[PDB]
RNA sequence: GAAUGUAGUAUGCGGUCCUUGCGGCUGAGA
């Protein structure tokens, strides 16, 4: 779904997947919270020479509001979620 | 690298659910299908997994007859391995390794993966005859020129493997074309005084040609004999319908069984919250054929009764002809049983 | 005109309709639960019986005479019971997706080209009905996912 | 819906009259509703004024306008009791302490709702069908005819004035004659006391309310 | 191209229900009686058979049996609303079972040469069972469309 | 799959094997095979009632294993003393199934991945369909397709049991009847005429004594000398074999159609759309389903259930001449069958 | 093994983006898992998904041939024209297996050398 | 510059729970 996902239904889709694949409701809610918080900070490599977006991500700021002002936020959020799942896959393989 | 090929007819006696977990769909649990055509299919990895499991059980229980003689894997292990044979059988007794004939035919266990490979290459089970309900008669066995062309192309594989000539001559006269509003069906389905047959919810004008069904019928006799999985083949020739490729595709997509399973809360006595899921099943009396290609046994130090592929072939034919397997998993609810009838071509 | 853009349109449309239903009928959870169950049940009805059969079945739960088959003229707020409201909303969403997609501006503008899907089933060939069946199943899958995500019962 | 414009519950195999268990459960539930309404009419109306107002509004919408007619009578009491037992079963916990006298023993409202079950809990009592004992099936007839003679039918249907015209057209319906013996059985699933309470309540229901058609004309009444 | 029989069923049911709605829009009683008769007909067919139902339709019409040609019935020539509804139902059922949705349509009709009542009169039980299935299906479609778009009572 | 037990279901009351996945003219249909239409009871539904009934017998300590009472609390304690109280609390809170049920049917949904169940409940197929007749009030009707499917069932148990002697009991059956012909006992044939009337049809009678006698013997071997309350010889003359499509028409039409209403006390009549139709399997119908038993895969099994044979006798001794509820409408006295546990 | 005319009616040339998207997503992704006979269920962590090229995929590869090194070769393989005829004849209408799933019937491809 | 093998999307899960085929009708008119 990372290819075809947008910021509006990000939370709803993640919540559905969590409640579907978790054990109880509290674990699903915790997974939703940690995914929502963590996936904000992920660097992206757009086609254009864009470093301002990475600069906004590097601190934690109005970038979320700036993303709304940004003209290609859908690609940014898609790359963010895909990278977060890739890194969590790396971590899962490392522990397992 | 492959010398002999043996076909594997499959006739479902219970609904078959080959699970396909690589599907991004939550409506139901679908059966795996050929993505580029939609036809139902059973992957060789699934088919080989139930063949190897059944074959290993028979060898462990000492039920396989080799060259019309009983097979003792324990005694044969000493003849084959001599030294360290007692160590090897401990792994099998610990369920870490498989018996000798199982490892020779299908391959060694996961631990001994790099030791060698198997002797057989279990093909993919593809559709040959689909059961759809009909207005006249209980139901009909349906196929299409695309399936027939696939079957004829499969005999070319066997003919080239064995360097045979008559194998490709079996269906060389098969040139059947069908318009979307035409069909070729037996006399047990044709509506009286109309030359029409109603499969599912489609009215199809009956074409006037009897050679196509006749030559098709005897082809199954070549691979399966006269005994059509427990019934005379002439008794079912009257209920075989040939439909166009598109019409057959609609039957494969939508006429498969869909069952709404559920779980109930014991205390409340009603359906538990969120406990409702639906599955899709292949209909019973569905005829599918595989194609097992077997080469020389890679592993050396082997008994004379399993010397060549021809020796290996007779082991598979004897132990699998007219045998019931459980392909796919819904065993606890009695789903997946299928009659198996092997047999080499002419 | 690839697969992923179609999936994007499906997700956006399903989220839009489910959010509209959640916001408009937030107070009454009965209609929300009925809509969720009806959505999760709908695609299987389509598979077992057909798109036309389930479309007619939806149209028969309106408790009010209909002048002519048309999804635009529907108004689910008129009906009183939660069952009829849920059936009307589900039928409206299905028909509007099959007739307009996510609007003319979006990449996917539907299949029936503005006609009522019931009429399309009525006078079109079997191949077109099958294609509309697959589209309805996909959009209903997305609607079920979003309804399970948001709607509460 | 039969070709004869009338029918009768006849067994598909042996062609004998029988009372389906669904009818027994329904008549028992409705007799319990009537007893509850008669015994505690205004009390539950005070407790549940909101749902009774909702029901009055629903009747008003369906029946012309009748904005505030809403006669707070036994009919409305039974209607709101049924609405409680069908869609608001959770609210019955407050009235579970109440008890209604049936026959000789008393039965709680919670006991009744456990007996008949709700949309979220299965009933605790099994209601079997009723069949006539075959011993009497040879001596006395188990089936007989009855007459419907609707004079003034145009007056009832087309609105014509009554009087000595509109020659009646009679049609007949089959029915089991009086005195035919029947066997009833109810089985519990959790507590046998629930089974015996359901048996007593059903006995009273068949004694007073009656089952089947024309229950408002004395039809379908039983006695010990 | 091929057309599924369900499409012809839906088209015929919609055509007949829209025709009765348009012709007798003022007649609320006719529409209500026709809806009730359409919803009650399948049960009668199941209980007493298709031929008994067809004859019972003619019993209320006061027309005699053995002169039953559906083409020779003017359903509007009956004064009573009940007679009008019964004539409409019988004509629709017989037309479906004799000609389907037309010769050019996918469903050309089962009997195809005479009135279905005569078909049941002098033909084997397998054919009458096929006709019973066809009648039940078309009756379900007609009942759905009537309950949807026709005024009840 | 070591041993297979055949379960015979005989409907005392109409059975509504719910489907809930389709809509028809007569609403609320029953589950049937799609390509044939014959009424079947899927294994998942049939297994659920068996598992549920088994739980009550164990939880009430009513299961007789090896003619001895099964105290599951001590049996679980002896087997699993490490977590005897921990497991008991799981089943006390209904989060887990008791010890015996998990061994036989399989672990509860909580412990899905622990192991697999030892029982493979097959689907229940139609065997005898009661159809009304002029003389011989109702005739048990069977079709060549049914016995052919029954023959394959006997082949399956023969392969499972490695007993060829049971694979030739019904092998001598091969009949090709037209639609207008039938093979029926004398009780159904009209006196003075070689014709029979089965609720809508006049069928000429085809004469062959062995076909019915072969089938009669098969049921006698399968379910003993008591046919659920009557001698088999008393019903041998009522059995009729009809053509394939004739049997299909009977099952699609002769099933019970019951009209049910909801009466609102406000008015006293049927509520607005408070009437619906429910389809039921007719009373006195016979359905069979094999119960395959494999090796119990639980670790540290008790010596009384260690092997498949000890499982089979427990299943037979607890599910023979018993009454179960199949499908919905439990509280209105519907779906009750008398079960017979038979071994070939 | 199929008539050429039956193929001419089934070519569907699409755009590059459409064609590129199809090859990424229209291939068969097959879920696979290993079952342990001790419990009958699946083993923890023994689940993965593998992707397969669809059947009926006409591939083509250019084979470059040159004159072999002179090391007293036989008289039949002197020049390039002789060394290509052997390769073409011995491989036309062959049936070899590619990939690492031979034992499960994956890899068999029919080859047609360009004469 | 040249120079794979081994692998069953399976394990556990009851389309169930709540619903009176009811409502109204002179075997009578002389």
């Amino acid at each position: 779904f990372a290819d075809v996902i947008s910021k509006e239904f990000l939370h709803q889709l993640v919540k559905y997947e969590a409640v579907r694949h978790s054990i109880d409701k509290n674990l699903a809610e915790e997974f939703q919270s940690v995914f929502a918080r963590g996936h904000q900070g992920v660097r992206v490599e757009l086609e254009g020479n864009d470093e301002e977006i990475n600069k906004y991500i590097s601190d934690g700021a109005n970038l979320e509001t700036f993303l709304d002002k940004y003209e290609k936020a859908v690609d940014v959020i898609r790359k963010q979620v895909r990278g977060f799942l890739n890194l969590v896959k790396i971590l899962y393989e490392s522990i397992r | 690298m492959f010398e002999k090929a043996v076909v594997f007819g499959l006739y479902s006696i219970t609904p078959v659910h080959a699970g396909s977990g690589a599907e991004l769909s939550v409506i139901a649990l679908p059966i795996q299908r050929e993505r580029h055509t939609g036809f139902p299919v059973i992957w060789g990895q699934s088919l080989k997994g139930v063949l190897r499991s059944r074959f290993r059980q028979l060898e462990l229980d000492e039920k396989i007859e080799v060259e019309s003689q009983k097979w003792k894997w324990k005694e044969k292990t000493k003849e084959v391995l001599k030294e360290k044979a007692d160590e090897f059988i401990k792994k099998v007794e610990e369920r870490k390794r498989d018996p000798l004939l199982t490892e020779i035919v299908f391959g060694p266990a996961t631990d001994g993966a790099s030791e060698h490979a198997g002797a057989v290459s279990v093909g993919d089970a593809k559709i040959l005859l689909f059961p759809v309900r009909s207005a006249k008669g209980v139901f009909a066995f349906v196929t299409s020129p695309i399936v027939i062309q696939r079957l004829k192309e499969d005999f070319e594989l066997v003919s080239e493997i064995e360097n045979d000539i008559e194998l490709k001559q079996i269906l060389s006269r098969f040139k059947v074309e069908l318009s979307n509003n035409e069909t070729i069906a037996g006399n047990a389905l044709i509506l009286n005084g109309e030359n029409k047959v109603i499969l599912e919810d489609i009215v199809l004008k009956v074409k006037s040609d009897s050679n196509v069904i006749e030559n098709l019928v005897e082809v199954l006799k070549t691979l399966f004999g006269d005994n059509f999985f427990g019934k005379p083949i002439e008794s079912i020739k009257e209920r075989i319908a040939i439909v166009s490729d598109d019409v057959f595709k609609s039957f494969t997509r939508f006429s498969t069984e869909i069952v709404a399973r559920v779980r109930i809360d014991a205390e409340k006595g009603t359906v538990a919250r969120g406990g409702l899921w639906y599955e899709e099943f292949l209909p019973s009396d569905t005829l599918m054929y595989s194609l097992i290609a077997v080469g020389s046994p890679k592993k050396e130090n082997l008994p004379k009764e399993v010397d060549n592929t021809q020796k290996i072939v007779n082991v598979l034919k004897v132990t699998f002809n007219n045998a019931f397997l459980q392909i796919g998993g819904d065993e606890t609810v009695g789903k997946g049983f299928v009659k198996v009838r092997a047999g080499v071509l002419t | 005109m690839d697969i992923r853009e179609i999936e994007q349109e499906r997700a956006s449309f399903a989220f839009k309709v489910v959010s509209d239903i959640k916001d408009k009928y937030s107070q009454n959870k009965k209609v929300q639960g009925k809509y969720s169950s009806y959505a999760e049940k709908a695609p299987t009805i389509i598979l077992n019986n057909g798109l036309g059969a389930t479309l007619a079945f939806f149209l028969s739960k309106l408790e009010k005479p209909i002048d002519d088959v048309d999804y635009k003229s529907i108004n689910p707020e008129s009906f009183g019971n939660a069952e009829n409201i849920a059936y009307a909303f589900l039928y409206k969403h299905l028909s509007t997706w099959l007739a307009e997609g996510n609007g003319k501006d979006s990449a996917f503008s539907g299949l029936t080209n503005g006609e009522d899907p019931l009429k399309y089933i009525m006078e079109k060939t079997a191949i077109d009905v099958a294609i509309s069946t697959e589209e309805a199943l996909s959009i209903l899958n997305w609607i079920k996912k979003f309804a399970k995500a948001m709607l509460e019962e | 819906e039969s070709v004869y414009e009338t029918s009768i519950r006849l067994h598909r195999n042996y062609g004998v009259p029988y009372i389906p268990g669904s009818a027994l459960k329904g008549v028992a539930k409705h007799y319990a509703f009537s007893i509850l309404a008669r015994e505690n009419g205004d009390e539950i109306l005070r407790i549940y004024e909101s749902v009774k107002e909702d029901l009055k509004a629903r009747i008003a919408k369906r029946d012309k306008i009748k904005k505030n007619d809403v006669p707070e009578d036994y009919y409305l009491t039974a209607a709101v009791i049924q609405e409680l037992f069908e869609k608001k079963f959770d609210e019955l916990g407050a009235i579970r302490n109440t008890r209604v006298e049936i026959g000789d023993t008393v039965i709680s409202v919670g006991d009744i709702v456990k007996i008949f079950g709700t949309q979220k809990e299965e009933g605790s009592v099994i209601f079997f069908d009723a069949f006539p004992t075959p011993e009497q099936l040879k001596d006395k007839p188990n089936l007989e005819l009855d007459i419907m003679n609707p004079h003034y039918q145009p007056y009832y249907q087309h609105g014509e004035p009554p009087g000595d015209w509109h020659s009646p057209n009679p049609i007949f319906f089959l029915t089991v004659p009086a005195g035919v013996e029947f066997t009833f059985a109810v089985a519990s699933r959790d507590l046998d006391d629930l089974a015996e309470k359901a048996e007593k309540l059903l006995k009273e229901a068949l004694k007073k309310f009656g089952v089947g058609a024309k229950t408002s004309l004395g039809y379908g009444r039983f006695d010990a």
